[PDB]
């Protein structure tokens, strides 16, 4: 117990659902997030990070390169463009896409991270593992830019889960949705939650840590309001995830 | 019955750059709505300068709010900008504060600006 993960050493915010906006996050109480950039430096996407070498993402981010050269990592940052000292920045080796879906990668560290209680992996979920409807979850991210105020500041939003029944129902995402994928939002007086970057965390409480339920989608994973966004379900993937890390 | 502002695109043309503010407020708790008349604010720098302070911002904002309550309606204490907070020229595009939560806009050419989104806000007392 030398830093576990789901464990933040600076307690959340945890902003409350439906706050226009969302809220600005406590710096590092979520040290698991993940700043995927290109060589260059420009930040892209999301990531969480799983364990010291590997980072959790969407494949859609890696579309441009398939070279794990051409990506780079920001560990325990809360800014976007101007980095503080501290963040730790990994070059990637190896990428690992999903084979049945191919909608979310791996990326492993060119060099492991150095776990900090700015930098803390978050807890993977039980293989197949089905989140209750209504449970409440936080996407965070930096997939926010037209704001003038608090631009680059790692955001949070607190999204209850919505049940993939009700969630494909004609009025939301009308059978849009497989077993392969989650819901989060609200349905009745909710707001935008667009927080979170493709490949962003989405996390759950349980009794006592964060467990990773979802990685934020490309595209449907910014939800209007009264919609819910789409995550794909880490569970059904864990096993893959497990497998990988364990071979590599 | 309030009506907001029309797009700056399809507003008159100003001689003295101003920045239209058409905000909406977010009661803490409730997250409900609360609708103020759009006002305006002058600009002369780089009346408030080219560059804006948020502070400064938010103390117009809640000069406004205390100044249209009516019979009905009970006082609400401005408590800071909503991460929807922005600030456009007409084409759409944003301008962002500095780190001392300062946005400085263009001096020439001469235009409006407009600040929409919502303002945090808890009822008074």
């Amino acid at each position: 117990p030398s830093f576990d993960c789901g464990k933040p050493q600076v307690e959340p915010k945890k902003c409350p659902g439906r706050v226009v906006g969302g809220c600005v996050a406590h710096p590092h109480s979520w040290p698991w997030q993940v700043s995927l950039r290109t060589r260059f430096g420009m930040h892209f996407c999301g990531g969480t990070l799983i364990s010291p070498e590997w980072v959790l993402t969407a494949a859609h981010c890696l579309e441009k390169s398939p070279r794990p050269s051409s990506y780079k990592v920001i560990l325990g940052a809360h800014q976007e463009v101007n980095l503080e000292p501290h963040v730790q920045e990994i070059e990637v080796s190896r990428l690992f896409l999903e084979p049945t879906r191919k909608d979310i990668a791996l990326l492993k560290l060119s060099s492991p991270a150095v776990i900090t209680d700015k930098v803390i992996p978050a807890c993977l979920p039980s293989p197949n593992y089905v989140v209750a409807d209504r449970t409440e979850c936080f996407i965070t991210g930096w997939g926010e830019t037209q704001g003038t105020f608090g631009a680059g500041l790692l955001k949070e939003a607190q999204l209850p889960v919505i049940e993939n029944k009700v969630c494909n129902r004609y009025e939301f995402l009308n059978g849009r949705v497989q077993s392969t994928e989650l819901c989060a939002g609200h349905l009745a007086g909710g707001t935008d939650s667009c927080q979170g970057d493709a490949g962003g965390p989405l996390v759950c409480f349980e009794k006592d840590k964060y467990i990773l339920q979802g990685v934020t989608s490309w595209g449907l994973g910014c939800a209007r309001p009264n919609k819910p966004g789409v995550y794909v379900r880490v569970s059904r993937f864990v096993t893959w995830i497990e497998g990988v890390m364990r071979n590599n | 019955m309030i009506a907001g502002p029309e797009a700056l695109l399809d507003r008159p043309s100003v001689n003295n750059s101003q920045l239209v503010v058409s905000v909406a407020g977010t009661v803490e708790g409730t997250n409900q709505d609360i609708s103020l008349k759009f006002f305006e604010i002058d600009l002369t720098s780089r009346a408030m300068p080219h560059k804006l302070e948020k502070a400064d911002l938010l103390k117009a904002i809640q000069e406004q709010l205390i100044a249209n309550v009516h019979s009905n309606d009970d006082y609400f204490e401005v408590i800071d900008f909503a991460s929807d907070a922005t600030i456009t020229d007409r084409n759409g595009k944003v301008y962002f504060a500095d780190k001392d939560g300062s946005v400085t806009l263009p001096t020439q050419p001469v235009q409006e600006f407009l600040l929409s989104g919502h303002v945090r806000v808890r009822p008074y007392k």
